[PDB]
C-alpha cells in the first residue's frame, strides 16, 4: 500500500498541479483588473473647471 | 481490505506482546534454578541456567524492536494516505 | 458538483483540524514521560521522549500550512467565479 | 451509538448549516432596507419653503 | 506579537483593494446600462424620422 499511495502522491505530480494553479490564478486576477480598465476614460473625458463657479457661488452662499 | 490491513498489523502487535509475557516468566524461572544450583554447588549447571536465562533476553529484545518497527510503518500509511487525498483536491482546484 | 467541490474542500479542513487535536495531546504526553525519565535519571530515554515530543510539532505545522493554503485557494474560486460571470454580461452589453 | 451520533452531529455539517443561515439572514435584512427606500424620494420632491409664511 | 500584528494589518488592507475593485466594476456597469437606455430611444427616433422622409 505504501507503493500505491506513493504512486499517486508522487512529488512529480504534486509539484505539477501546484504550479498549474498559480499560473491560472494570476491569469484570472489580472483579467479582473483589465475588466476595471474604464477609469482611465472617465478621468480623461471630463476635466470640467467651470463648476468652480458653481462651487464658489455655493461657497459664498455657504459663506 | 486496507482497513483490515491496518487492523491486522494492530492485531499482530498483541501476539508479539503476548509471547513477551511468556518468555519473561521463563527467564526468571531459569534464574531461580541457577540460584539453586549455585547453592547445590553445581556451578556448572548453575551457569548453564544463567546461559539459558540470558538466552531469552535477546529474543525479547528481538520482538520489541520488530514491534516498534511495525508501529512506525503503520503511521506512515496513516499519514501517507491523507496526503494522497490532499493531492487529488488540489488537482480538482487546478482543473 | 462544483458546489460539492467547494463543499469537499471545506470538509477536509475539519479532518485536518481533527488530527491536529490528536497529535497535540500526544505531544504533551511525550513531554510528561520525558519529565519523569529525567527524574528517573534515565536522561537518555528522557531526551528521547523530548525527541519524539518535538517530532510531532513539525507535523502539526505541516498540517496548518496545508490548511491555510487550501483556504486561500477556495477563495480564488469564489472571487474568480463571480468575475467570470461579470465578463459575460459585459459581452451581452457589447452585442 | 457514539458512531451514529458523530455521523450526524459531524462538525463538517454543523459548520455548513451555520454558515448558510448567516448569509440568508443578511440577504433578507438588507432586502428589508431597500424595501424602505422611498424616504429618499419624499425628502427630495417636497422642499416647500413658503409655509414659513403659514408658520 | 507585533510580527503577527502587522500581518493582520497586512491581511486587513488586503481586502480594501478588493472592495474598491468591486465598486469600480459596479460603477462601470451602471454607466453601460444607461448607454443602452439612452441609445435604445435614439434608435427609435431615427426610424420615425425615416418614416417622415418616405
Amino acid at each position: 500500500e505504501l507503493k500505491y499511495i506513493a504512486t499517486e502522491a508522487s512529488p512529480a505530480k504534486v509539484a505539477e498541479i501546484a504550479e498549474d494553479s498559480d499560473v491560472y490564478v494570476s491569469e484570472i486576477e489580472e483579467a479582473a483588473d483589465i475588466l476595471a480598465g474604464d477609469p482611465e476614460i472617465d478621468l480623461g473625458i471630463d476635466v470640467t473647471d467651470e463648476l468652480n463657479q458653481l462651487e464658489t457661488e455655493l461657497l459664498l452662499s455657504q459663506g | 481490505e486496507k482497513a483490515n490491513l491496518i487492523t491486522n498489523a494492530k492485531v499482530h502487535i498483541h501476539k508479539l506482546n503476548l509471547v513477551n509475557r511468556n518468555y519473561t516468566k521463563r527467564a526468571e524461572i531459569s534464574r531461580k534454578n541457577a540460584k539453586i544450583a549455585l547453592r547445590r554447588g553445581e556451578k556448572t549447571r548453575a551457569k548453564n541456567f544463567l546461559i539459558q536465562y540470558k538466552s531469552y533476553n535477546a529474543k525479547i529484545d528481538r520482538s520489541n524492536n520488530i514491534r516498534s518497527k511495525i508501529e512506525r510503518q503503520i503511521q506512515a500509511i496513516e499519514e501517507g494516505q491523507l496526503i494522497s487525498q490532499t493531492g487529488s483536491i488540489f488537482e480538482g482546484i487546478r482543473d
